[PDB]
């Protein structure tokens, strides 16, 4: 029947972020505002008391 | 299951908890205030209302960038309160500013008593919208 | 480079004002900063192809 000849798949050139790919972008992502989260905690703990 | 979105609810339980601890410690203030003063009720407010600004502008960048854009539209009509007492109407001041110089001739002393019972309303009405849709974003 | 080398001859033969060395050194750094992004891009643009 009829089927589709695509070009045989290779290694694939990164990107600029390609760095970031061993963890999913949804990681990356808590782990900035988990980061400014412990900020203000560790703020409002030091502060206060 | 667990997510960012759901991540970005609970974050905001632990920082709402301290939202509520700033408007405790707010209706104390003027109401220890009207029984004694001036120069230290200057000083201890002027100290803890920038906190309580940027960690609600943190609840704004944080449900913009999880797609929560009924969260985000509901701390809409506080975030814009917030802009007109420090860019309009923080009254002349200039050492922070807003619970600053500005203390008896009495007429913004009923103006703050009726934010100070107005912030703690929204707060607790905010501390169980996190928890529901906490709750929500885990389960489904 | 060039806007370097002769924003410091001006400091060699006019130092009444210093801020000639300063700012010279400026572009003496922001030059260097431009290799390495071009030598990285130019090192990445042959390994990607
Ligand atoms: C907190 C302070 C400390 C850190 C400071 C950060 C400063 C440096 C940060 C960024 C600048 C460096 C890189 C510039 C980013 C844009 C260039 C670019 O090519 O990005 C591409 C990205 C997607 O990348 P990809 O991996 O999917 O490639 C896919 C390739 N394929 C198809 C082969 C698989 O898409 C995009 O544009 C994404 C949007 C770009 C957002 C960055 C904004 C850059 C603007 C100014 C930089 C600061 C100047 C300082 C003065
Ligand atoms: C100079 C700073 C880096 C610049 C960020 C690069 C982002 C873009 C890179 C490549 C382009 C491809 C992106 C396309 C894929 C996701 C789409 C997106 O929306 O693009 C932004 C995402 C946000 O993530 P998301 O998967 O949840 O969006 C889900 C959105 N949907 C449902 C549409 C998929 O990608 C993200 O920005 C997550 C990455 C966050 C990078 C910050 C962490 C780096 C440093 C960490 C150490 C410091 C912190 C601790 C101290
Ligand atoms: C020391 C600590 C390290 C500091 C590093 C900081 C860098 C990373 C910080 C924040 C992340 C910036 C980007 C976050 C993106 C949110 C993604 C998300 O989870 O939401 C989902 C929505 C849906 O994605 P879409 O359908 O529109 O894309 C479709 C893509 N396509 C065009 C291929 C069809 O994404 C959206 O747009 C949501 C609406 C707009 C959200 C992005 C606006 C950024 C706001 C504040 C961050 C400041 C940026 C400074 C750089
Ligand atoms: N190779 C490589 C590399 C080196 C340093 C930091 C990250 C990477 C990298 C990691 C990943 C990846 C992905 C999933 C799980 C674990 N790692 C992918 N890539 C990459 C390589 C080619 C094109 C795009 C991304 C990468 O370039």
């Amino acid at each position: 029947g009829i089927s589709i000849m695509i070009k045989k798949p290779q290694k694939s050139k990164p990107g600029v972020f390609s760095f970031l790919d061993p963890l999913a972008y949804e990681i990356w992502m808590c782990i900035v505002f988990a980061y400014i989260g412990v900020s203000v905690v560790l703020f409002l703990v030091s502060r206060f008391s | 299951a667990f997510t960012f979105a759901a991540f970005c609810y609970m974050l905001t339980l632990v920082l709402c908890a301290s939202l509520i601890f700033f408007v405790i410690w707010h209706i104390i203030a003027f109401d220890e205030l009207r029984t004694d003063n001036i120069e230290r009720i200057c000083c201890l407010l002027r100290k803890l209302v920038v906190p309580e600004y940027s960690i609600h502008g943190l609840f704004c960048l944080m449900f913009l960038c999880a797609a929560e854009w009924v969260t985000l539209g509901l701390n809409i009509p506080l975030l814009f309160y917030h802009l007109w007492r420090y860019f309009h109407r923080p009254a002349d001041g200039s050492e922070v500013m807003y619970d600053a110089v500005s203390i008896m001739n009495a007429d913004i002393l009923n103006y703050c008593q009726k934010e100070s019972w107005c912030k703690l309303a929204f707060y607790l009405l905010s501390f169980f919208y996190y928890l529901y849709s906490m709750v929500y974003t885990l389960v489904s | 480079m060039f806007i370097g080398f002769i924003l410091s001859n001006i400091g060699h033969i006019r130092p009444h004002r210093t801020i000639l060395a300063f700012v010279s050194g400026i572009f003496f750094i922001l030059s260097g900063l431009s290799l390495v992004v071009g030598l990285v891009l130019y090192i990445s643009s042959i390994n990607d192809e």
